């Protein structure tokens, strides 16, 4: 199930506010979120 | 004659400018994407005016 | 032997994309979005360059 989680959790959370790292120019990392070899690559998400 | 048709034209391009006008506003406001609303833009071309 | 990639795709001061890079898949990327978040726009970008 994981997948069809992590999707609707981006959708939910990319509703809220954007990242303001993201005119900085500097790629994010790819942050393993599991075991298994699952990854996200998103900026902190400050401005609300 | 050529100045009777020019002003049937013209009578004729008011009324169906008005009633299209009139019509616009049975429109409200459909949220496509980012776009928020559809319109008719009527006008008599002034290439056509002259 | 080892065919080779496209690693990624960076469009800058494109239209609704200030900077931003995309790590284009080895084997299949999906760029999903509703209408009007600028997929067909990525996809020109690409084939533009
Ligand atoms: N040439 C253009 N001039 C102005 N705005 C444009 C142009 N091309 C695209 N846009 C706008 O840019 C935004 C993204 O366009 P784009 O074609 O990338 O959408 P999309 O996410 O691929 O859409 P869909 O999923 O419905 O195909 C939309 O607001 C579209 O109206």
């Amino acid at each position: 199930r994981h997948f069809d989680v992590a999707r609707i959790l981006v959708d939910q959370a990319v509703r809220l506010g954007v990242a303001e790292a993201d005119f900085s120019g500097l790629p994010a990392e790819w942050l393993a979120i599991n075991d298994y070899g699952a990854k996200v690559q998103a900026h902190v998400i400050d401005t609300y | 004659s050529s100045k009777s048709v020019a002003n049937i034209i013209r009578k004729t391009i008011q009324r169906e400018q008005n009633r299209i006008r009139m019509l616009n506003q049975g429109l409200q406001a459909v949220s496509f994407g980012q776009v928020r609303g559809v319109r008719l833009n009527v006008n008599v071309r002034e290439s056509h005016a002259i | 032997i080892e065919r080779g990639k496209f690693r990624s795709l960076t469009l800058v001061n494109w239209n609704g994309f200030f900077a931003r890079t995309f790590d284009l898949d080895e084997l299949v990327t999906t760029l999903s979005g509703g209408n009007g978040a600028g997929k067909s726009t990525t996809m020109a970008a690409f084939v533009t360059a």
